[PDB]
């Protein structure tokens, strides 16, 4: 959630007044992952026993 | 004739007091050109931006 406000200028002449503007931007969170390979031989298990 | 012959062209401004002497040290670039120092500023980021 971001709320952003935009500055304006007080003006005159043959133009009606303009309204200040809010903007409410939202971005959805993008999920990802990574993994890597890591192998252990059998005899190591044999020795851990 | 002691005081009437006194019509000085000057700021005068007797019995006046205004202006903060402290003022502000603001960041602003100054340039010497010819023989005068001059503000040289290009306002677009602090105004007319966004």
């Amino acid at each position: 959630q971001f709320e952003v406000q935009q500055p304006m200028i007080a003006r005159d002449g043959p133009h009606p007044v303009d309204q200040p503007v809010h903007n409410y931007m939202v971005k959805r969170i993008h999920k990802r992952s990574l993994s890597a390979a890591f192998a252990i031989a059998s005899e190591a298990l044999s020795l851990l026993s | 004739t002691l005081n009437i012959p006194s019509i000085p062209p000057q700021s005068n401004s007797d019995s006046t007091t205004a202006g903060l002497p402290v003022n502000a040290r603001v960041p602003a670039d100054l340039v010497i050109v010819g023989d005068k120092l001059v503000f040289l500023e290009a306002l677009e980021r602090r105004v007319y931006q966004a």
